């Protein structure tokens, strides 16, 4: 591969959405198999100039987000630390 | 010379004036942000020292700064991966233009990419990649997502966005006529449908003069890209320095090893060897410390990126000069060698005509009030219209609302309002 | 001129009186052989990360 | 694993403190790693000596582990503004920024609390269940021109309503959901259709 060379996993031609990567665009997953990464499904919107697409019905998503704020307040005596 | 600030004008207040603009200017603007930088990692143990047992030996005595420097670089560079990956992978569906490419006289084919496979790059992103030009311990990690891939996501982002305006980026994406998702914008900028439907010719003129003026501007202005050059000469500046500063003695008889054992008693030997070492190791901190820093800051432009592409690729923003100099309309993904570029469409107007105004309207003794727009004034008669275009209209209860008399608002005037 | 890595053949041209050659950084990259005056490009052998 | 951020970076805090609890029992080229022994074994020029390479050694090394934490404060800290940001726009509000609150359109958002930081359930609206139709920009009726005041014309196929982008409900055409801007000889698409008048 572009990033080195890989001894123990045999490249495969498909491509799915990756687990572990390597680089280059070439990861690995679980025998261990070596691809291309894909990059999700590959769809064509039916786009025409008097078609649309209006939804009927909607679904109430609740998503959780995590965000640090504060992290451990820490004070190290550099006196005593560096001669005790 | 004292610096001129700019033009020196006065604006023509007026207490009963107001100035409409009566035409528009569609404005293509270009915004280069830098997302990562090149993935270094330093071998500690073979800068500092150079495969020499000895060196070795004294140096794992003298701590564990490698372990510290090495895991600094790693989370670096996993940091560079995730900046990239953040910033483009927005869509979990890789969208495609259709083969028919009819947009309502608006022209893309600058920035969608092109049958003739150069990387599968149009020619804004061939010419950002043209136009930046680019062994003892230290190595280049390649970047997790390639040029391609890049290039890839932008094409699916640039697809999703003509073909489906901001849906794709809430939801599943959703079909629509390009004139539909321009006259919704407009009417997101506070201008009404009917101007799109009825300057249509006009605007996909001046879309496409605007993209063709910006491939010129990119072809011949240069210093255009100073972001990612001034980034790439930085991180190459750091790297040369450290080089450099690998073939100082620090003070010692001499900068390299093999010639202090092959001259000097083991003592002395081994003291100016570990003044090499203090100084290599100090001086690799350094560098390590600064290279933080810039990861720092290129983390922060890449959420600086990531928020504008989502803010404004993936939908309409309504905050002032986000997203380019004007009202913004829509905005325009391409890929760039360390970073990204963001073509920002917005609306300008211009032609602007000086009209009296008045607040109200006092009609059969009741005060009448815009529902949304405004009471201009022309000598023969008041006309209400829309703020941001010149449309006049005859002032009708359908159009007003009243709200009492006509004895409380300062600066009414006496008109009749059109009964239907 | 003490160093470690692979020789190789190179078909960069030195002057006469000119021995060896340093790049960008001033780090070895040729060198010309004493006894047949031959010039030999120098590439450190392949290290890197497991 | 939901919890990464927070738990990343109490590792990196521990790690920090970790290795510079482990500097401190390197001897940094000297005798030993310990100032009793040196002293109570060595002569008083020496000994300082040695007592002096300890102090670079293990000062730099506090100065590295402060700086990093200088670092790591101001990540911090750009994470707690982003964190206060959200709070103000999601919480106390309703954002139109898009993906700032969540996939799909931000209706409201709930804070809770994380060990050292914020967690933020955010509700949203996903359009589902699509349908076609066919559209048209404008209908022309009576010679003029007629465009939905907000919404979006489509076609059950054979009967041209008017509805609302983001939900399918139907509605007669209407002077009272459209207005007139002009004839239809300028419009490039518009079709032939009547509009009701109540
Ligand atoms: C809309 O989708 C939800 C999915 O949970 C379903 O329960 C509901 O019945 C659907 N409504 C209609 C009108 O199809
Ligand atoms: C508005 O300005 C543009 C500038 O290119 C011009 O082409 C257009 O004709 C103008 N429109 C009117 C109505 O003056
Ligand atoms: C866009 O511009 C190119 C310029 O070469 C032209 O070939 C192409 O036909 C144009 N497309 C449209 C839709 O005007
Ligand atoms: C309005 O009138 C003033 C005074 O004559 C002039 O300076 C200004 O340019 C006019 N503005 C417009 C939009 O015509
Ligand atoms: C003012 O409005 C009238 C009626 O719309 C129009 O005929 C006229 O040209 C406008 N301008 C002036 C200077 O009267
Ligand atoms: C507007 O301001 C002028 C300035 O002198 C004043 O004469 C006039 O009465 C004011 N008109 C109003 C408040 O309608
Ligand atoms: C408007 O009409 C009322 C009633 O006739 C009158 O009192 C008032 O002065 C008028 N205002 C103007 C500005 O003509
Ligand atoms: C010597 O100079 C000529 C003329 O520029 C050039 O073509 C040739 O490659 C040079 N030789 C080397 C070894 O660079
Ligand atoms: C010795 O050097 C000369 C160059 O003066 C060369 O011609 C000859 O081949 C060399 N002999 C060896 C390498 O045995
Ligand atoms: C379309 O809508 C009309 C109502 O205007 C209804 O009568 C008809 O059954 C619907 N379906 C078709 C296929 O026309
Ligand atoms: C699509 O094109 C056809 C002619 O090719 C035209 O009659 C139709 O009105 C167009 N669609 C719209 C919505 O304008
Ligand atoms: C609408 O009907 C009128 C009837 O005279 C016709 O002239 C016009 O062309 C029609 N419009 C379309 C788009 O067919």
């Amino acid at each position: 591969t572009r990033a080195g060379c890989l001894i123990g996993a045999e490249h495969v031609n498909n491509s799915y959405e990756c687990d572990i990567p390597i680089g280059a665009g070439i990861c690995a997953s679980y025998s261990i198999i070596a691809y291309t990464m894909s990059l999700g499904a590959e769809n064509s919107v039916a786009y025409s100039n008097n078609s649309i697409a209006i939804p009927t019905n909607f679904t109430i998503s609740v998503t959780t987000e995590i965000l640090p704020v504060s992290m451990t307040k820490t004070s190290v005596d550099c006196t005593m630390y560096i001669c005790g | 010379y004292t610096m001129s600030l700019g033009a020196e004008n006065s604006v023509a207040y007026s207490n009963n004036s107001i100035a409409i603009p009566t035409n528009f200017t569609i404005s293509v603007t270009t915004e280069i942000l830098p997302v990562s930088m090149t993935k270094t990692s330093v071998d500690c143990t073979m800068y500092i020292c150079g495969d020499s047992t000895e060196c070795s030996n004294l140096l794992l005595q003298y701590g564990s700064f490698c372990t510290q420097l090495n895991r600094a670089l790693t989370g670096i560079a996993v940091e560079q991966d995730k900046n990239t990956q953040e910033v483009f992978a927005q869509v979990k569906q890789i969208y495609k233009t259709p083969p028919i490419k009819d947009f309502g006289g608006f022209n893309f084919s600058q920035i969608l990419p092109d049958p003739s496979k150069p990387s599968k790059r149009s020619f804004i992103e061939d010419l950002l990649f043209n136009k930046v030009t680019l062994f003892n311990g230290l190595t280049v990690l390649p970047p997790l997502l390639t040029d391609e891939m890049i290039a890839q996501y932008t094409s699916a982002l640039l697809a999703g966005t003509i073909t489906s305006g901001w849906t794709f980026g809430a939801g599943a994406a959703l079909q629509i006529p390009f004139p539909m998702q321009m006259a919704y914008r407009f009417n997101g900028i506070g201008v009404t449908q009917n101007v799109l439907y009825e300057n249509q010719k006009l605007i996909a003129n001046q879309f496409n003069s605007a993209i063709g003026k910006i491939q010129d501007s990119l072809s011949s202005t240069p210093s255009p890209l100073g972001k990612l050059q001034d980034v790439v000469n930085q991180n190459a500046q750091a790297l040369n320095t450290l080089v450099k500063q690998l073939s100082s003695n620090f003070g010692a008889i001499s900068s390299v090893l093999n010639d202090i054992l092959s001259r000097l008693d083991p003592p002395e030997a081994e003291v100016q060897i570990d003044r090499l070492i203090t100084g290599r190791l100090q001086s690799l901190q350094t560098y390590v410390t600064q290279q933080l820093i810039r990861a720092a800051e290129i983390r922060a432009s890449a959420n600086l990126a990531a928020t504008k592409m989502s803010e404004c690729v993936l939908g309409q923003s309504k905050r002032v000069d986000f997203c380019g100099k004007g009202y913004h309309l829509m905005s325009f993904p391409q890929s760039a060698p360390h970073g990204v570029v963001f073509l920002h469409v917005t609306y300008v107007p211009a032609q602007e005509k000086n009209f009296t105004t008045a607040p109200a309207i006092c009609h059969d003794g009741k005060a009448h009030f815009p529902r949304e727009g405004v009471f201009v004034s022309n000598g023969t008669h008041w006309f209400v219209t829309q703020r941001n275009f010149y449309e006049p209209q005859i002032i009708t209860t359908d159009n007003t609302f009243v709200s009492g008399n006509c004895d409380v608002v300062i600066g009414i005037v006496n008109n009749t309002v059109y009964d239907p | 001129l003490t160093g470690t890595g692979v020789l190789t053949e190179s078909n960069k041209k030195f002057l006469p009186f000119q021995q060896f050659g340093r790049d960008i950084a001033d780090t070895t990259d040729a060198v010309r052989d004493p006894q047949t005056l031959e010039i030999l490009d120098i590439t450190p052998c392949s290290f890197g990360g497991v």
